[PDB]
DNA sequence: CTACCGATAAGCAGATCTCTCGATTGCGTATGAA
DNA sequence: TTCATACGCCTCTCTGCTTATCGGTAG
RNA sequence: AAUCGAGAG
């Protein structure tokens, strides 16, 4: 069964998917061109019963700047 | 320069006694059992280390290189001039060699018996940063001829190997030649 | 902030969970986890996402024949 | 050797330490095993010799360094260099732990830019009025197994390498070596203060023999026979052997004026 | 971790525990101020040149 | 020329300024003839005794703003000395017989540009590799300055258009790691987390996990780390935007780069760090200088705490070779530039005084161009003439006079050995060090073993072994990283993971995937069965893989590949398949090759070079039995060869020159060598044979003299001769305006 | 010589060449393809020269003293190999590393030598 | 109190055979008669 | 405004003797 | 007349 489509927080972030590619949204932070075959990463949830397998394929404060010329 | 079949025969059968002359060197400097074979990890990483450690790397190639030289001076004692087909008085190149017209007695050595050991100043031959003396040696190898004993003769040819080695010998024979041409005059006319 | 357009997860895929890992392929016909998102993406049915709770190529060319190619 | 040595002791003169190394043969009187025992004892040693390693603690708790160093084994180090346990203990105490943690607080100030049984208490007394307020412990089987000096510089935690400046401050240590001092020879260029009581190995007959320190107080007119000797010394080598009529002659070196002139400027 | 657990909001390290108290901020601000007192403490053990007596091969 | 820059001034014209220039460059072209037009073959200005020159032809833009009024002109500025036998060149491909009709060699080549008729020669240099640091302990680091250490990595990149620029990282010992670099003639030093933070919007706790992959455990590395990052914070508390400190990188770097007054420092700084760090990443790939410094870094903390060995500058692994041709493009684009800023100076100098100017007047831009210099062409062929290279940007090199040889034709193997030097550099000359002449094992099958003149300039001017090949074309590395990620690695970015314990993979300094040690041997093993096998639409035959296995206190480990635009090759037979495969310096160390087909073991061996007698000289092949002689003799006949009355060649009817020293006769050596007549020597015969009688007869010859027999002489046994020509004028005090009243 | 430019002028410009014979005078430094250089010491006259039994007077003399010290073999075979090859008609190739010690060149040219009539260590009595 | 000079880290001048050839000779800018 | 010609500006080796800080004692 | 390059002893 195939199907297509240090770090923790409370759930903020978004998918785009611009085309996969996205640019991702938030109100705390502000969010590939290699691995033409590599990509192809799925996620694994097998069912260990028998046999079973599934599988599935900042800025909040950061805007300071200077003068354009300093004379 | 011919020598004699019993003569060539007295090299070959004293040579093939020098198989393992690298090994034993390298198992009494390592503190390693006697009866090492080469293939030995212990061994390697011994070797990797000394290789490391530029004074355990001079402490093994007096050693081998004092191994290799007294096999060398029984291959020339053995064969010159108990080989040679022809004797003294006749044997143009052994009487200017005894007489001291020209050239010496470890000039005949190395062109009818033995070129011997390559000593880079009081080393054997640098080591690429692998523990691989050439392209065409294993590395950590234990065999004196990779490690510069040259097992051939200015008469009968040498193995590219050796030439490489004789190559470096000679280049650094006249590296110090050139740079001690005219290393100081200055002191005379001081003195002077 | 669109870069060239937002085709978004409208469509949401559901892959219910209450012995998970990775399989990465190359391209066969059918913690640095930050892609954990594509299959808890909202569990609401909204769009958005939220966060959860031989490889090589052998290819050998091996056995050299010796008995050949080391001519006397 | 050669032209480089030639050049430095008639060229220039030079009374700057080159290379002069101790010599001594052995006295007949003397057997061999008490050979060499004077060798070490009077060879330079340093504390690094005999430091296995070093363990820094850096806790922030207001703040810690357990320096917990560790030596060899006290029966070998004690007979391959002959420092006693003791010995080591007080230059540990005294010059050590002063001196480079002096340094540390010089790169402090740069930067801003078991049980005991009151014996321990007594010794640590000197150790707290050091400077840094360390608290330091030590050994008490013989063995150098604790040396830990627990220092405490401030609440203000601020981050050093701790072990880049102790390896050189080990360097900088030294056990008990008697000034220019580094065939059973040893090293060190040295003539006053070297005349031990001559009893041990042939210390009746030691000569390090080079102008660095032989004309200066051994002798005036020796020159005419340490010059000689030495330039002879290195022909030795090659066995050129030039007469010693010319070595002789090679006096205005010596004899046209005071002491040691040399043919340069 | 390796001398202090980093903020869990951004990725930028935080400055000395010995402050007033709970010193979370500079790092863009980090948009959030945890206390401080939940880390005992920060130990760095390390070891070490000294060749004369050295003998193992 | 198209990465030159955008050289721009702006107009006084009452936040405006005025208006801009944007004077750029467009195309460089090619003229070969000279005239109503005829071509010009060579052997013209050598009976002329004159330079062999072509035309060079130069467009450029005059943008007064952006993309208004762009005004195109060809601006051809004088004539290059262009290269016999190349594309620039009349004899380009051509039949030998039609070269001999051209009053050409019947079989002439040669890399030589005719200037004043003395056929001179860009000399090869070797210099570091392109994308690959390297570890140094040179004490000239610590004797830098205070606090500095005898450590540093340092990298010479070079960009697309194989231009050098050095970044070397050194270390300080109180903890904090300084990056350095040069612009100009000078120097600039900037702390290292600076640029780190610079190059991308990354955060600290990203920097320690590329320092440190799963090392935390590890107390050196990290309170290295933690010191570094601490010292960043202490040292500038205000630059916590990374646009602000793009700005603070602008501000500190304004005349340092000669910024335009009209440019923002955010876009200053932007400029900096993508032309003048990590050149060889080009632009918009910061996400991946950004992740080079990383592992730049992680490197230089195991050289620091002795994981690492360090590497030899002038061992021939990381040596290489930059050609004639390559230093002859870098010196014209240093040019070009120079006569760009000359443009730009002389319209500051019209806006300070003149105060006529339009920006947008042809006659304005004639007026500027016809005061400025166009003789190019001319510095050139001085630069030939004289070997005194003269630059701004000092072209990362060490040398400063002497790039030239007279490349003299005394013998056809003098002439021919012109083509095959490699020197390592004027300043080593000067240098007294001897362990810089020695013979290194590493350079088996590159370097002649033998071929070295004997005195002052030994153990420097080594020659390349025959059949040996410098790859002057970038390989089509572009599907690479494609076939790499088909194997089992990972990728770049998804997973953080660095250190030695981990074999960091990289195509041409571009770091791809990281992977344990034995998955990087089987992928070096399987990238090399694709690259002989063929068969594959990518990975060319000559591509340069190098795989250091991890070592204990060995060389930095991690699996390399190297596309190369300059780099060494040599070809070798291989063993699991028996076809020809090619080998460079860098790969040949870890390769257990056999020098004889007769003494492969078995699993020690995976490649033996046929004809051993490829590793040597073209002229050290030519001598007789090698193999019997003394190493001193052989390079001394080396020498005396190249010193020979040597045949010069068959045209000399029309060749003018200083001297010749032709042999009237010739014969081929009965005990010739192979290869002699492989080589075409044959055309080029020198010396005879004779009747030699090794006997001590006549007295008069016992040290080193002979004998020659009166008759023998007297039947003409050597009749070598001189042709020697001067130049004769009355033009040389004349001027152009003053006809001499002498004829 | 004309000018590039169009200089017509009077043409004050002329190359000429000088052509020397050089001829072997004594001093003059010939070598073999072994660093075995040297001096002609004297032009010997023909009759005085050392002859053979086939009639040949040798051209190049040169003294046996120097190879002892010089230590090049590579001449001695060059010798005999020139030898074999004027004799036989062929040519002798001399590449490095074809000759093993079981297949001695001295040897395998003497084997030649032999064929050909002549001494089998190329030594030819002289008077 | 204090004058003088002998313990202590650092700036200036100076250094390292004979012969033959060949080649080459930085780069720039202003006044005044017409 | 220019032309003719006198004028017109900028990277791999070490001694021996300049001199430093610095205090200590009879006056 | 000086500087650079090629060398040779
Ligand atoms: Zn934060």
């Amino acid at each position: 069964s195939v199907q297509d489509q240090g770090f923790r927080a409370p759930s903020d972030t978004t998918f785009d998917l611009y085309k996969f590619v996205l640019h991702g949204e938030n109100e705390r932070l502000e969010y590939d061109s290699s691995s033409q075959a590599s990509n192809q990463y799925v996620v694994g949830l097998f069912n260990p019963e028998k046999k079973s397998i599934q599988l599935y394929k900042s800025k909040s404060s950061k805007n300071l700047r200077g003068p354009k010329i300093k004379s | 320069l011919r020598l004699t079949a019993e003569g060539n025969k007295w090299r070959t059968d004293i040579l093939k006694t020098s198989v393992d002359t690298g090994r034993e060197a390298a198992a009494e400097v390592t503190n390693l059992d006697k009866d090492t074979p080469a293939d030995d990890p212990e061994l390697l990483k011994r070797l990797q280390e000394i290789l490391r450690d530029n004074n355990k790397s001079g402490i093994l190639d007096a050693v081998t290189s004092s191994k290799v030289n007294a096999i060398t001076s029984q291959v020339v004692s053995k064969c010159v001039p108990d080989g040679t087909m022809k004797k003294f008085p006749c044997n143009s190149m052994q009487a200017m060699a005894l007489s001291g017209a020209k050239g010496s007695n470890v000039n005949v050595s190395q062109i009818m018996c033995l070129l011997g050991q390559q000593a880079l100043e009081g080393r054997r031959v640098p080591v690429m940063v692998s523990g691989k003396t050439l392209p065409s040696f294993k590395p950590y190898e234990t065999d004196a001829m990779a490690g510069g004993y040259v097992k051939g003769r200015f008469y009968s040819g040498i193995k590219p190997q050796e030439y490489y080695f004789h190559c470096m010998a000679g280049r650094e024979g006249l590296i110090d030649t050139a740079v001690k041409t005219s290393r100081s005059g200055y002191l005379q006319r001081c003195l002077t | 902030s669109i870069p060239d357009g937002f085709k978004k997860c409208k469509h949401l895929k559901n892959f219910p969970l209450n012995q998970q890992q990775v399989w990465l392929i190359k391209f066969p016909s059918n913690n640095l986890s930050n892609m954990t998102l594509l299959v808890p993406s909202e569990s609401k049915e909204s769009l958005k996402i939220a966060s959860t709770a031989s490889v090589s190529e052998t290819a050998k060319i091996p056995a050299i024949d010796y008995s050949k190619v080391r001519v006397p | 050797l050669g032209i480089p040595r030639l050049r430095e002791i008639v060229m220039t003169a030079s009374a700057a330490i080159k290379t002069p190394q101790m010599t001594l043969p052995i006295w007949n009187d003397v057997s061999d095993e008490q050979a060499d025992t004077f060798c070490k004892s009077i060879s330079k040693v340093l504390l690094s010799e005999v430091i296995d390693k070093v363990i820094v603690t850096e806790t922030t708790g207001a703040r810690s360094y357990v320096i917990h160093m560790r030596f060899f084994d006290n029966n070998e180090y004690s007979e391959e260099y002959d420092v006693s346990k003791e010995e080591l203990q007080n230059v540990i105490s005294n010059q050590f732990i002063h001196l480079l943690e002096a340094a540390i607080v010089k790169e402090i100030k740069k930067q801003k830019r078991n049980n005991m049984n009151k014996v321990q208490r007594d010794r640590q007394s000197a150790i707290i009025s050091h400077h840094r307020f360390i608290t330091k412990y030590n050994f008490d089987d013989e063995s150098g197994k604790w040396c830990e000096f627990k220092l405490e510089l401030a609440a203000d935690t601020e981050k050093l390498l701790m072990v880049n400046i102790v390896e050189e401050i080990c360097r900088k240590s030294i056990i008990r070596q008697i000034p220019h001092i580094d065939v059973l020879v040893t090293e060190g260029v040295n003539f006053q203060a070297m005349w031990d009581q001559e009893a041990f190995i042939d210390v009746d007959g030691i000569t390090s023999n080079d102008v660095a320190a032989v004309l200066k107080t051994y002798g005036v007119e020796a020159a005419r026979n340490t010059i000689v000797n030495e330039i002879n010394n290195v022909f030795s080598r090659y066995a050129i052997s030039v007469s010693f009529r010319h070595l002789d002659l090679i006096a205005d070196m010596m004899t046209r004026q005071g002491t040691y002139l040399a043919f340069n400027r | 971790v390796g001398s202090l657990i980093f903020c869990l909001d951004c990725g930028d390290l935080l400055e000395n525990p010995n402050a007033v108290l709970g010193s979370n901020v500079e790092c863009s601000q980090c948009k959030a101020i945890y206390p401080k007192s939940q880390f005992s403490n920060l130990k760095v053990v390390t070891t070490t040149a000294f060749p004369s007596s050295l003998r193992a091969k | 020329v198209k990465d030159i820059g955008e050289k721009v001034i702006f107009d006084g014209k009452p936040g405006y300024l005025g208006n801009k220039l944007s004077v750029s460059v467009e195309q460089v072209s090619i003229a070969k003839p000279m005239s109503v037009e005829r071509k010009v073959y060579p052997s013209e200005s050598r009976q002329r005794l004159t330079s062999y020159r072509g035309k060079l032809l130069l467009k450029l833009k005059w943008s007064v703003n952006n993309g208004e009024e762009n005004l195109f002109e060809v601006r051809d500025c004088g004539g290059l000395p262009v290269m016999l036998q190349s594309n620039r060149c009349h004899l380009n491909k051509m039949s030998p017989y039609e070269l001999v009709q051209h009053k050409e060699e019947s079989d002439e080549i040669g890399g030589y540009f005719i200037v004043n008729g003395i056929e001179k020669l860009i000399r090869m240099l070797i210099v570091q590799r392109r994308n690959h640091p390297m570890a140094i302990i040179r004490p000239s680091f610590a004797n830098r300055g205070a606090s500095y250490s005898h450590y540093g990595i340092q990298i010479r990149s070079v960009r697309p258009d194989q231009t050098s620029q050095t970044n070397v990282l050194h270390y300080l010992n109180d903890g904090q790691v300084t990056f350095r670099f040069s612009w100009r003639k000078n120097e600039y030093l900037v702390p290292v987390v600076m640029i780190l933070k610079a190059l991308c919007h990354t955060s600290d706790r990203e920097i320690f996990d590329g320092i440190i992959g799963n090392d935390v455990k590890d107390s050196f590395l990290t309170d290295r780390l933690e010191l570094l990052l601490r010292g960043f914070k202490k040292r500038y508390p205000h630059l916590q935007n990374r646009t602000q400190v793009l700005q603070y990188l602008g501000d500190k770097f304004r005349v340092v780069f000669q910024a335009s007054p009209d440019q923002s420092d955010l876009e200053v700084g932007q400029e900096v760090l993508d032309r003048i760090v990590l050149v060889h990443l080009g632009k918009d790939g910061s996400q991946d200088k950004f992740r080079m410094l990383l592992f730049m870094i992680r490197k230089l903390y195991s050289l620091v705490a002795g994981e690492c060995s360090p590497d030899n500058p002038d061992a021939t692994q990381h040596q290489e070779v930059l050609l004639g041709g390559f230093l002859y493009g870098m010196i014209l684009k240093e040019k070009i530039d120079e006569y760009l800023q000359n443009i730009i100076a002389q319209v500051r100098m019209d806006i300070n005084r003149g105060m006529a100017i339009n920006f947008k007047d042809k006659r304005y831009m004639s007026r500027v161009l016809m005061r400025v210099n166009e003789n190019i062409g001319s510095k050139m062929q001085y630069f030939l003439s004289t070997g005194n290279l003269v630059s701004q940007s000092g072209l990362d090199l060490q040398q400063v006079s002497g790039y030239t040889v007279v490349a003299e034709k005394i013998n056809f193997y003098r002439f021919i050995s012109h083509f095959r030097m490699v020197h390592r550099g004027s300043f080593f000359a000067q240098l007294k060090t001897t362990t810089v002449r020695k013979l290194l094992p590493e350079s088996w099958g590159f370097l002649c073993p033998v071929h070295t003149p004997d005195g002052s300039p030994c153990g420097l001017l080594n020659h390349f072994a025959h059949k040996c090949r410098i790859s002057t074309q970038q390989s089509d590395v572009s599907r690479i990283p494609s076939i790499l990620y088909s194997l089992g690695v990972a990728p770049a970015s998804h997973t953080f993971a660095a250190g030695p314990s981990l074999c960091c993979v990289q195509i041409d300094g571009k770091i791809i995937g990281w992977v344990s040690h034995e998955q990087g041997k089987i992928i070096a093993d399987t990238l090399r069965y694709w690259k002989v096998e063929g068969k594959t639409p990518g990975l060319p035959i000559d591509l340069e893989i190098g795989y250091v296995p991890p070592s204990t206190r060995g060389q930095y480990p991690g699996l390399y590949l190297f596309g190369g635009h300059s780099r060494m090759l040599r070809p070798v037979r291989y063993l699991p398949l028996d076809k020809e495969d090619i080998v460079g310096p860098f790969e040949q160390v870890y390769m257990n090759i056999a020098v004889t087909p007769q003494e492969i073991q078995n699993n020690v061996h995976t490649h033996v070079e046929f004809t051993p007698t490829n590793i040597l000289s073209i002229l050290a092949n030519l001598t007789p039995f090698s193999d019997f002689n003394q190493s001193p003799r052989n390079m001394y006949q080396c020498q005396m060869g190249k010193q020979t009355m040597g045949t010069p060649g068959v045209a000399l009817c029309h060749r003018s020159d200083n001297k010749l020293y032709r042999l009237q006769t010739g014969q081929t050596p009965i005990v010739k060598a192979n290869l002699y007549d492989d080589y075409g020597m044959d055309n080029f015969p020198n010396g005879f044979n004779a009747v030699v009688a090794v006997i001590s007869y006549t007295g008069y010859d016992m040290d080193d003299a002979m004998i020659i027999n009166k008759s023998a002489d007297e039947r003409g046994f050597g009749y070598g001769t001189m042709y020697k020509t001067e130049k004769v004028d009355l033009a040389l005090n004349r001027n152009r305006g003053d006809p001499i009243t002498q004829h | 010589i004309g000018d590039e430019s169009n200089k017509f002028q009077e043409l004050q410009t002329v190359s000429i060449k000088y052509r020397i014979r050089r001829t072997p005078q004594i001093g003059d430094k010939f070598s073999s393809r072994h660093g075995q250089k040297g001096v002609c010491s004297r032009k010997w006259p023909t009759i005085d020269m050392p002859f053979s039994e086939t009639g040949i007077q040798p051209d190049i003399i040169i003294n046996p003293h120097a190879f002892p010290s010089r230590m090049t073999i590579g001449m001695f075979v060059e010798s005999l190999a020139g030898k074999a090859g004027a004799l036989h008609g062929i040519a002798q190739d001399s590449t490095p590393w074809i000759f093993n010690e079981d297949d001695t060149p001295a040897d395998y040219f003497g084997e030649q030598l032999a064929k050909a009539g002549y001494n089998y260590h190329g030594n030819e009595p002289m008077y």
